[PDB]
């Protein structure tokens, strides 16, 4: 039914076409949490080395 | 070999499919989990619609038509009915009804309006419920809902239905119709007169056994005097009607049965199509219908999962197997449906 | 660019080894010498995965030789590509395993391990971005059986995030004789547990019975035997050495192939079965696809009825339909899908190369982590039992150190392997 | 003028951006070297094609594009391909090993090697804009960089760059072409961390584009190639505001305005027509209501689902060629009467349209016909989670007996994320089942 908001330009036309009406962490957190990952690999590989020294 | 899954054990009629499929030694069935179906014999709540249509080399169907709930809900059909252009308010063979909620949208307003113009009228104003009670007075309706619930309908009754002698008795149809996935309607040529055991009491509505015809509602309170189970079928009807009263089953009730069930279903058919969709569809409806004295066929409700008679499950489910199934997916190496359609030019 | 070494180790692992060695240079087009005399340059798009280059252009293989007695090393060095190992990474001791795991792994193969340590050191420095690690062995005998354990278990103290893989022959009596092989092999199987991430189950149960029934030859031999082995080793590097998208390094196929960290012991098949002896036709698709995946067709002697497929990889190779190799491997799973675990959703891949192996049109390769793997098991320790619950021929093995604890540790092991193989066929 | 920042990541990325580039290029005559003729401001300016290219004072103009991949061998193929001249080395960021399909290998293990060394290659282009509105992302779901470094690098880019708004193209995940069986847990996975982060992400199904090759332009087995030059035709439709002269969605804030009003619920459908083999020897061209009514066709979108069952938020349609308004409201009038259209109760049912007159530029020996009118409708429907419910299930059948989880663990991942993830997944679902249906 109702048209509305037509802009024209060269490139080519816009406009809206109604039918009905209605009825963050931080830099360090982060970096924590990634080293927090990096601990757990690294005591993961150490049980593993100690493991094999035994 | 083609392969199915069962997902709803208490299906009287999909248990006779599986059956019916597995002694045809070209089909396995399979987990109910395993994904790698031909054929889905699906739930009846929250069926996964979702995950259908999604395994490469598998041609996959389901028993069942996404969003036709909207028929076979009480609530949902008096909505479908009033809004939809095709069937209207206008709409003749409906019972004017009306989609009732509990105070804990509505048209309880619009009820009213109605029922006192028939207190402007003094004629017939008898009413029902959607566990369900039948009164002439509103506020003993009124106040049963907000005592109840849920989501409820009202709906007039009857009060002169069509009653079969010998008895002075009061009856239901129930016709059964397959919808595949063409959308071709298929109505199984053997329907159903669930009957009331007693005399129908005008002026009594609490006594309940005789204005319920429900299989069960007459089992549990006369049941099995002038045919069995309460249960009258085409032939003895068909007679009954020629012999009382000189006409047809065919011309005096299924014409307009035909009507009501192509009407029901091309109306929903752009909303549940399964034509252009990456899985397919078929499924089996109860209709029920209530006769009046004039011989004048009213819709009552619509099932999305009945149960079929005992005489009947037999020769019904072989149909579906035979044109919901086969024709999806072929074996190598009489139709006890009629096809509904009816292109008229105008 | 992302490196394998390969070891070889023993006289089967040295003899599996060299035909792989031999097979994949001239898929590749490498001879003898060292230099490439291909026309085309898919061969030479990830040369450098197995192979290094040299001054003058040649390619030498990323490949140590290793064994406890000459004998074998003399036999690789006479041989058609023997010129072609850089002749440091021969290490090699004089005394021999005399079948004896315990040799291999604790006595006369320590004395050799850090020789062979030096070398693969060198060989991962020079590695632009190693991967890890690939080992030839049997399992029956001593050198390749206890000391490939042995250096299996250095290599990871030194590289402990990379992948570790084995090509581990697995044996039968119906081709051996030597009574004490159980022993050795529940010992590896005990060690494999622990320190590999993919390990290819090669049976010589099944290579003999491929030879003598299919292939109808009355008088098999090693070379009969490993022209399977061999065919079957091109077939699953195939992905890792031409260019492609699945499982196209070590790590890829492990986290592919391996959903529990024990099971990782895989069914190789192969299709279609010949011997060395020509073939007149090109099989078709489908032909391909049922015979891969025939019990007949697998390189360990399971039957996958008897179990369930956790993870499948396939691979095909020649120029044929990828739409008629995706519809045939569709219907595969769709036709039998109550033998692939169901709480694995699209648990097999499918790969394609147009390079086909020497001598045939159409080859197809499978890769498969099936729970019937189990059975292989539960023969190598029926054997066991038989011998151990009576402490025979135990004193050959206490006599250089061992207690018989070890062996009660290996055989608990090996049977919750199995145990576990049975927990996930009934999941 | 408000610049853009394109990022690529892992090979998905990388595929899906070359060929998206070449398609701009293409569209605004700029040649492999990267000259543009008809741009006669040499050195600069602030035309609407400059949101993407900057300029050089020789006469090049250089996408606003950092392509990453945790190996090399795929972004080596730029780097020596039609398009070499066009980025200057420090656009293309390289690693030695990848992620090898997990997650928490490109999150945590080699995300943290790599992360800030394209923060600061990103950070050089941030410093050429003089008024940088924000990124598109271009990575899969299923790879273990496309999924794990994706999501670390969106953590990143919401601290460097708070206000600025970020939106995503991201490759959901199917049997026929993927090559991990961890998709699933990688694409939760990346979906819970990412979540928080993107304010509007357009997701393409590789099934179903997969089908839209084999069944509209006759190829047999569809490569990434074909796949990725078909996604390159939707993702210009969509940029084509931000490139050209218009005044529908112009800026990246307007996407989310115009197509997400609740923020988690941020995956508008795209569904594009027509598609037409260009090897079809006789073609009868489609008229604006053929291909608008092909917008409410299931399979012509980029997800396959039913947007019937389910209700819509918003609505954009956006047409390339010869389209006048008046045929676009007569199209709509006659659909609106044919078809399940069915809004929420809290927003007007209605279409907001935007035409270009230049019709679909396409890719010289494509599989693509040159067509007189296309159009591209991104709306968003509850429709689309039916999407997250097969993927969840995916999820749940291995998650329940713990397949693979170790390699996820090992990399330091903790189990607890995986539940987390997919906890996360399930209040989704519910969110679009609240907003979506009624009974
Ligand atoms: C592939 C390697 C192989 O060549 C395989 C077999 C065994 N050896 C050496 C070759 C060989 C074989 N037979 C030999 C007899 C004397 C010297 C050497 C051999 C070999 C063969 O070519 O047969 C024609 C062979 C051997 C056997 C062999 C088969 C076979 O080649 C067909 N058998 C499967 C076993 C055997 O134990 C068995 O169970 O056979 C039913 C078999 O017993 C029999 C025939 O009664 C036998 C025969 C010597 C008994 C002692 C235990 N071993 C274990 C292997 C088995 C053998 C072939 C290595
Ligand atoms: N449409 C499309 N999908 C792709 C392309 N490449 C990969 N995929 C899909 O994305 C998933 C694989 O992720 P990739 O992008 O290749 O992985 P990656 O980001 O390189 O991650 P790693 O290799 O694990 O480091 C699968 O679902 C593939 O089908 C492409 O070029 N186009
Ligand atoms: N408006 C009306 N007029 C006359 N009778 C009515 C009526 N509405 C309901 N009934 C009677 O009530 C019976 C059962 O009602 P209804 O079909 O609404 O409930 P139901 O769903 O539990 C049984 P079914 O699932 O088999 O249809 C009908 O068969 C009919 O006899
Ligand atoms: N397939 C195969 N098996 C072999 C070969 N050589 C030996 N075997 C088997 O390996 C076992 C003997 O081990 P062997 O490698 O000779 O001992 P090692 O040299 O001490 O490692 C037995 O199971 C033999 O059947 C071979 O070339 N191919
Ligand atoms: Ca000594
Ligand atoms: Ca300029
Ligand atoms: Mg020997
Ligand atoms: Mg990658």
């Amino acid at each position: 039914m109702e048209v509305i908001e037509l802009n024209k330009c060269t490139s080519g036309q816009s406009f809206e076409v109604i039918l009905k009406p209605p009825s963050d962490p931080s830099l360090e957190e982060i970096q924590k949490k990634l080293e927090a990952a990096e601990e757990r690999r690294k005591y993961q590989e150490a049980e593993l080395l100690k493991h094999l020294a035994e | 070999m083609y392969t199915f899954v069962v997902r709803d054990e208490n299906s009287s009629v999909y248990a006779e499919v599986s059956r019916l499929l597995l002694a045809t030694g070209q089909w396995k069935r399979l987990r109910k989990d395993n994904p790698r179906f031909n054929l889905m014999l699906g739930e009846r709540n929250r069926l996964p619609f979702g995950r259908l249509g999604h395994e490469p080399g598998l041609v996959q169907l389901v028993n069942y038509y996404r969003g036709a709930d909207k028929l076979c809900r009480k609530a949902s059909l008096v909505k479908l009915i009033k809004t939809s252009p095709e069937l209207s308010e206008s709409c003749t063979w409906f019972p004017e009804s009306y989609v009732i909620y509990p105070t804990n949208t509505d048209e309880r307003e619009v009820f009213l309006a109605a029922y006192n113009r028939r207190r402007e009228g003094r004629e017939g104003n008898v009413w029902i419920a959607k566990g369900i009670l039948i009164s002439s007075e509103a506020s003993e309706l009124l106040d049963f809902i907000d005592e109840q619930g849920q989501v409820h309908v009202i709906q007039k009754y009857l009060e002169k239905p069509l009653l079969l002698e010998p008895g002075h008795r009061k009856f239901d149809i129930r016709s059964w119709v397959l919808v595949d996935h063409l959308y071709n309607i298929y109505l199984y040529r053997e329907g159903v007169l669930r009957t009331s055991s007693e005399p129908y009491n005008s002026a009594n509505f609490q006594d309940k056994t005789c204005h319920l015809t429900n299989h069960c509602i007459q089992k549990e309170y006369n049941y099995g005097r002038y045919e069995e189970g309460n249960e009258m079928f085409f032939e003895e009807f068909n007679q009954y009607l020629m012999d009382a009263l000189n006409t047809t089953l065919e011309n005096s009730i299924l014409l307009q049965i035909k009507h009501i069930i192509r009407s029901c279903l091309m109306c929903i058919e752009p909303a549940i199509s399964t034509k252009h969709l990456h899985y397919q569809s078929f499924q089996l409806f109860g209709f029920d219908f209530m006769v009046d004295e004039e011989l004048k066929v009213w819709l009552i409700e619509v099932n999305g999962a009945p149960a079929c008679a005992q005489k009947l499950y037999a020769e019904l489910c072989q149909g579906i197997v035979d044109v919901a199934i086969s024709s999806v997916f072929p074996l190598a190496d009489t139709s006890i449906f009629i096809k509904l359609h009816h292109h008229h030019h105008h | 660019m992302r490196e394998i070494v390969h070891i070889q180790a023993g006289q089967c692992g040295n003899q599996i080894g060299a035909k792989f060695w031999e097979v994949i240079s001239d898929e590749h087009g490498i001879d003898p010498t060292g230099s490439y005399h291909g026309d085309s340059d898919l061969q030479l798009e990830r040369i450098n995965v197995y192979y290094n280059e040299a001054a003058g252009n040649k390619y030498v293989p990323r490949a140590i030789l290793v064994d406890l007695e000459p004998g074998t090393m003399d036999s690789v060095r006479s041989g058609p590509f023997g010129q072609i190992f850089r002749p440091d990474n021969f290490v090699f001791g004089q005394s021999g395993a005399g079948n004896n795991w315990a040799k291999g792994h604790y006595t006369e193969g320590a004395e050799l391990v850090d020789s062979v340590l030096d070398v693969v050191r060198k060989e991962s420095e020079s590695c632009d971005c190693l991967q890890g690690f690939q080992l030839t062995h049997s399992l029956g005998g001593g050198t390749g059986s206890g000391m490939g354990t042995l250096l299996i278990s250095k290599i990871r103290e030194e590289y402990p995030d990379r992948i570790m893989n084995t090509f581990s022959v697995v044996p039968s009596p119906k081709v051996s004789d030597t009574v004490v092989e159980p022993y050795n092999a529940t010992l590896s199987v005990h060690q494999l547990v622990e320190n590999t991430d993919e390990t290819y189950c090669i049976d010589n149960e099944a290579l003999y019975d491929i030879c003598f029934r299919t292939l109808k030859l009355t008088t098999p031999t090693y070379g009969d035997l490993n022209h399977l082995v061999s065919a079957t080793m091109s077939g699953v590097t195939t992905c890792l050495r031409f260019p492609g998208q699945l499982n196209a390094d070590l790590r890829k196929l492990a986290v592919n192939m391996v959903p529990f960290p024990r099971l990782h012991f895989f069914m190789p098949g192969f299709a279609p079965l010949t011997s060395r002896s020509q073939q007149y036709r090109a099989l078709t698709v489908p032909e391909l696809t049922q015979q891969m995946f025939d019990a007949k067709n697998m390189m360990a002697a399971c039957d996958p009825r008897h179990g369930r497929y956790l993870t499948v990889a396939a691979v095909f190779r020649g120029r044929m339909s990828m739409k008629e190799v995706d519809e045939q491997m569709l219907n595969v799973q769709n036709k039998n899908s109550s033998y692939f675990v169901e709480w694995i959703p699209n648990n097999v891949k499918t790969a394609v190369c147009d390079i086909p192996p020497r001598g045939l049109k159409m080859s197809a390769t499978f890769i498969g982590n099936s729970t019937a793997i189990q059975e292989l098991f539960k023969r190598i320790s029926e054997q066991f039992t038989a011998m151990f619950r009576r402490k025979a021929f135990l004193h050959w093995y206490t006599g250089e150190g061992m207690d018989e604890m070890e062996f009660t540790e290996a055989e608990s092991n090996m049977n919750d392997l199995v145990s576990e193989y049975q927990q996930y066929q009934d999941a | 003028m408000r610049e853009c920042i394109s990022i690529h990541v892992g090979q998905a990325g990388v595929q899906i951006g070359n060929a998206c580039w070449e398609l701009y290029c293409l569209e605004h005559g700029i040649q492999p070297d990267g000259q543009m003729p008809s741009d006669k401001t040499i050195g600069g300016g602030d035309d609407s094609f400059n949101t993407f290219f900057s300029e050089t004072g020789a006469g090049k103009h250089v996408p606003r594009a950092v392509f990453v991949d945790l190996e090399p061998t795929v972004i080596d193929e730029v780097r020596t391909g039609t398009y070499r001249q066009l980025f200057h080395p420090e656009q293309l960021i390289t690693g030695k090993e990848d992620a090898a399909n997990n997650y928490a290998r490109g999150h945590y293990t080699i995300g943290k090697e790599i992360i800030d060394l394209v923060l600061d290659r990103i950070r050089k282009l941030a410093d050429q804009c003089t008024g940088l509105q924000g990124f598109l992302v271009f990575h899969s779901f299923g790879g273990g960089t496309g999924s794990g470094f994706t999501s670390l690098l969106m953590e990143r880019l919401s601290v460097d760059y708070g206000k600025k708004s970020k939106l995503e193209f991201s490759i959901y995940p199917a049997p026929q072409v993927s090559t991990a069986v961890v998709e699933p847990y990688n694409s939760i996975l990346t979906t819970h961390t990412t979540l928080e982060h993107s304010d509007c992400a357009f997701m393409v199904d590789n099934e179903a584009i997969y089908d839209i090759c084999r069944r509209n332009l006759d190829i047999e087995r569809p490569t990434y190639t074909n796949l990725n030059r078909l996604i390159s035709q939707i993702v210009s439709s969509i940029t084509a505001s931000l490139r050209f002269d218009g005044a529908l969605n112009v800026d990246l804030t307007e996407f989310q305005t115009n197509l997400v009003p609740y923020p988690r619920i941020h995956f508008p459908l795209a569904t594009y027509a027509p598609v037409i083999s260009a090897e079809k020897a006789y073609h009868e061209q489609l008229s604006v209501a053929e291909i608008t009514n092909a917008c409410f066709e299931p399979a012509n979108q980029m997800v396959k689902c039913d947007p019937r069952h389910g209700k819509y938020m918003a609505c954009c349609l956006l047409y390339r060629g010869d389209v006048v308004p008046k045929d676009v409201n007569a199209a709509i009038a006659t659909i609106k009467t044919k078809r399940s259209i069915q809004f929420v109760d809290w927003c007007p049912t209605g279409f907001k349209v935007g035409i270009n007159y230049q019709p679909p530029t396409v890719v010289p020996g494509g599989d693509l016909a040159k067509v007189q009118r296309a159009v591209c409708m991104l709306s968003n429907t509850t429709a689309i989670a039916e999407a997250w419910a097969r993927l969840d299930h995916k999820f749940d059948l291995m998650y329940a007996k713990r397949a693979f989880v170790h390699w996820y663990v090992g990399e330091g991942m903790e189990e607890g994320e995986f539940s987390e993830a997919r906890e996360d997944m399930a209040a989704l679902e519910k969110d679009y089942e609240e907003v979506g249906v009624d009974s």
